[PDB]
């Protein structure tokens, strides 16, 4: 099974600064030219919200500040310019063959 | 307009079962995966499994295959996820999301609301 | 000079060469395109007029001279030996595209070894578009941009054509298809490893299995509801369409490329035949067998098509939009997907496709190998196996470009070109040389001394009047029709139809090149130059 490690486990980014979230998978997720990885966002007391799908395309209700990148084994999500309402635990999830798993959770604060 | 309706909060005694519903609407119910997500209080997300209402096939992540059973009713557009022999370790909030197509990476574009199972 | 061994080997090899993998997806659809039930009369008329005589001429020329495809000209008309090089180039292109089609078929067969076929469902990773072209439904769900799940499996899992933007963007390579084509080429090499004895011994197996499979498919699809409308529309005559010359051109070209002369294959097979062998019975039996096999294949294909069309509760002729090899891998994939016995029928059908392709590949590669061997008699000690390995390597190199993710474009290009007015031109030049420079009287005398009786006046007038004229007419009709290829949601640009023209010309250009070479190699005036060029040289 593919195991995803999230680094850093907790981030402290000031307002206006650029945040960096990294997700590393045990194996490769590309199957037919599409990176089977997605980025989520979960505020406390709120359901998770999709941000980036296919590791490069943003969702319908996602601002242009959220940008996802990474192909193969290493993926990175960058938020710029970060605002106050980004204080949520981000997640990275793979959609490979059989078993799907989430990341570890990056607690971005401030 | 895609809307997913989930069951309300439930309380289960130690040594009983539960049946969590998920009423999806606003899209082709038979042409989209239904994925259940477990989230312990204060912990990260945990994938439970998936089901395709078109064929009825179900997939799981880990040991949840021997405990969680996924069913789907096409006529009522409801997805069930049964838990057998619940204990204190499963006192979490279970979410229900619908996956996207292939090139979308099976994205969980639409989520439910989560049921606070005790 | 080795022989065929048993007489059955030659007949089986010729029959296997005749049963092409192309006609198992082309012939019924194109019969539906022109006339249908009324297409048989022009088909048989053009057969009798031009296809059977060419088959007979190729068999007789191969048997009489006991040579390949480059030395029979030295024995007949040395000035036209470039037909051998043209045949070699045509065989190279044909091997490339035909073997990547084989790789697709082998990948399908490998994926067919599951209890649940992967193309039945639309829940897979490669199913990202629409899934509205289902079967066994009663609701009304149909949009103009829908895509069948089998189409998604073909174009996004096996071909993976969604990762390419066309012929201008050939990125990536499929390793699974690479392994499949590696296994196929290894089988081909091991079959043509030593010579024609092993080739016939394996043709004994790979040429009879397709007939059993076709019989099974026909008698199991006959017990399927809705086949009546399919067979009716297959056998619904439209005599009004027969007035235009297009149907005649189509029938003549179809029979020509079903019998398949001018590929240098029949000459190699007949070279291994004894002098006292009877070419008449073999030629007639092979032609009748090929025609009956085409009819049976069309019958079963239209039976399946009508069954699924009645299942869909929609009008017929709206499902034949998939032309070429896509017809099989989509329509039949869906058909066996809905059939009770899915894995068995899928495995059997794809094995039959593999055997159909295998017969043709063995035939063509052995023909080119014999052509090379006979051209260089000093290469008969151990050059057989090494030459087979080199030919296999060259064919692999040619198919490497077609092996890419977007290679289906170049495959459909090499299928519609180098198989048009190129083999037709080669066969026309062959017939013209044999019946104008070698002499019809000399050829008739040779055949009379071969069998014991000279061919009747029917052949003696047809070979000189109809077949060259009919081939010229086909070439003229084809040259006047601009080509516009159309794959899945891709229109070929202007440069594609020029690259295809160049590919087709590259094979044909060998004959004028050798004509000029032999004209200028010997000094003298032009008149006696062409005098000695036409006249052969005694051994
Ligand atoms: C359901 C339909 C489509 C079946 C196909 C009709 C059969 C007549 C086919 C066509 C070619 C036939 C083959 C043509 C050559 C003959 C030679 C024959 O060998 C002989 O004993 C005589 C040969 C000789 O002495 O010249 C054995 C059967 C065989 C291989 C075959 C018999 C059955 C075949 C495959
Ligand atoms: C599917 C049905 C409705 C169509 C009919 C099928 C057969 C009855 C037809 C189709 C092709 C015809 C054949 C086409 C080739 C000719 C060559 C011909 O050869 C000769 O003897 C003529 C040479 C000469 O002696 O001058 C013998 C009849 C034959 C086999 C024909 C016999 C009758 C055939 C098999
Ligand atoms: C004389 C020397 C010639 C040197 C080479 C010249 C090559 C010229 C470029 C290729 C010419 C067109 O190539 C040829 O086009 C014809 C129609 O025109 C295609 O023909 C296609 O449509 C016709 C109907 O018109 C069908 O009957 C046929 O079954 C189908 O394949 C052939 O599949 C293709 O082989
Ligand atoms: C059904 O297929 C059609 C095309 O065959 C899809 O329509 C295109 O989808 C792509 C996907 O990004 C868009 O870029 C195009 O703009 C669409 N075409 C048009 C005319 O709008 C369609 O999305 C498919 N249906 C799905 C995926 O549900
Ligand atoms: C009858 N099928 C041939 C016309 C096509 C072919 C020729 C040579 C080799 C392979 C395939
Ligand atoms: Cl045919
Ligand atoms: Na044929
Ligand atoms: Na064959």
């Amino acid at each position: 099974d593919i195991v995803l490690t999230q680094s850093p486990a907790s981030l402290a980014v000031s307002l206006g600064q650029r945040a960096t979230i990294s997700c590393r998978a045990s194996e490769s997720v590309d199957n037919y030219g599409i990176s089977f990885l997605n980025w989520f966002q979960q505020k406390p007391g709120q359901p998770p919200k999709l941000l980036i799908y296919a590791a490069s395309n943003q969702g319908s209700g996602v601002p242009a500040r959220f940008s996802g990148s990474g192909s193969g084994t290493y993926f990175s999500l960058n938020i710029h310019p970060m605002e106050e309402d980004d204080t949520a635990v981000y997640f990275c999830q793979q959609t490979k063959g059989v078993s799907w798993t989430f990341g570890g959770g990056t607690k971005v604060e401030i | 307009q895609v809307q997913l309706q989930q069951s309300g909060p439930e309380l289960v005694k130690l040594g009983a079962s539960v049946r969590i519903s998920c009423k999806a609407s606003g899209y082709r119910f038979s042409y989209s995966w239904m994925n259940w997500v477990k989230q312990r209080p204060g912990k990260g997300l945990e994938w439970i499994g998936r089901i395709y209402p078109g064929d009825g096939d179900t997939k799981y992540s880990g040991k949840f295959k021997g405990k969680a059973t996924l069913t789907a009713d096409k006529s009522s557009s409801t997805v069930y996820m049964q838990l057998s022999s619940l204990t204190s370790e499963d006192s979490a909030v279970y979410f229900c999301a619908r996956s996207a197509y292939g090139s979308e990476g099976f994205a969980m574009d639409y989520w439910g609301q989560g049921t606070s199972v005790t | 000079r080795e022989t065929w061994g048993k007489k059955v080997d030659f007949l089986l090899s010729v029959i296997g060469y005749a049963v092409d993998l192309g006609n198992v997806w082309r012939f019924p659809y194109i019969c539906y395109q022109n006339g249908g039930g009324a297409f048989l009369l022009p088909y048989t008329i053009m057969a009798i007029f031009g296809g059977i005589p060419l088959f007979y001429m190729e068999l007789a020329l191969g048997q009489y001279h006991r040579n390949g495809c480059i030395s029979i000209w030295r024995k007949i008309c040395p000035i036209f030996k470039g037909i051998g090089f043209a045949i070699c180039v045509i065989a190279f292109y044909i091997a490339s595209y035909y073997n990547t089609i084989m790789a697709w078929a082998l990948y399908y067969l490998i994926s067919s070894f599951t209890d649940q076929l992967p193309w039945t469902s639309c829940k897979n990773s490669w199913n990202t578009g629409n899934c509205t072209n289902y079967f066994s439904e009663d609701n009304v769900t149909w949009m103009l941009h829908s895509t069948s799940p089998a189409e998604e499996f073909y174009t996004r899992h096996v071909l993976q054509i969604h990762r390419s933007k066309g012929l201008q963007d050939l990125g990536g390579i499929s390793w699974q298809l690479a392994l499949c084509i590696m296994l196929i080429f290894t089988i081909i090499y091991f079959s043509i490893w030593k010579g024609v004895k092993t080739s016939g011994k394996v043709v004994w197996v790979t040429a009879t299995f397709p007939y059993i499979i076709l019989s099974i498919l026909l008698v199991r699809g006959a017990t399927l509801p809705g086949a009546w409308r399919g067979v009716l529309f297959y056998l619904k005559p439209n005599w009004q369409k027969l007035l235009e010359t297009g149907v005649w051109v189509d029938a003549a070209a179809q029979i020509f490329f079903s019998l398949g002369p001018g590929f240098g294959v029949l000459l190699a097979f007949a070279s291994y035949n004894k002098f006292n062998n009877n070419c008449y019975q073999d030629a007639l039996v092979t032609s009748v067998v090929n025609c009956m096999t085409s009819f049976v294949s069309g019958f079963v294909i239209f039976t399946v098509l009508g069954y699924m069309a009645e299942m869909r509760n929609e009008d017929v002729s709206e499902v034949a939009k998939d032309a070429g090899p896509s017809l099989l891998f989509i329509t039949y994939a869906e058909a066996i997907a809905n059939m009770p016995a899915s894995t068995f029928f899928a495995i059997i059908f794809f094995l039959m496709l593999i055997t159909l392709g295998l017969d043709s590949t063995f035939a063509g590669l052995e023909g080119v190998i014999t052509a090379v061997l006979d051209e260089f008699p000093h290469f008969w000690s151990k050059r057989r196996e090494w030459l087979a390995l080199g030919v296999v390597i060259t064919c692999f190199l040619g198919s490497l470009i077609t092996l890419t993710f977007g290679g289906a474009y170049v495959v459909k290009l090499l299928e519609e070109f180098a198989t048009g007015p190129a083999v037709l031109t080669v066969a026309l030049i062959e017939a013209v040389a044999v019946f104008w420079f070698y002499g019809i009287t000399q050829f008739c005398s040779d055949v009379k001394e071969m069998l014991g009786f000279s061919p009747g006046w029917f052949w003696r007038i047809c070979w000189v009047a109809i077949s060259p004229l009919f081939l010229v007419f086909i070439i003229c009709s084809f040259l006047m029709s601009p080509p516009q290829l159309w794959l899945f949601q891709y229109n070929y640009p202007q440069w594609s139809i020029i690259l295809g023209y160049c590919i087709g010309t590259s094979s044909f250009i060998c004959i004028p090149t050798y004509i000029t070479y032999r004209l200028i190699i010997t000094p003298g005036t032009l008149k006696e130059r062409i005098v000695k060029g036409i006249t052969p040289e005694t051994p």
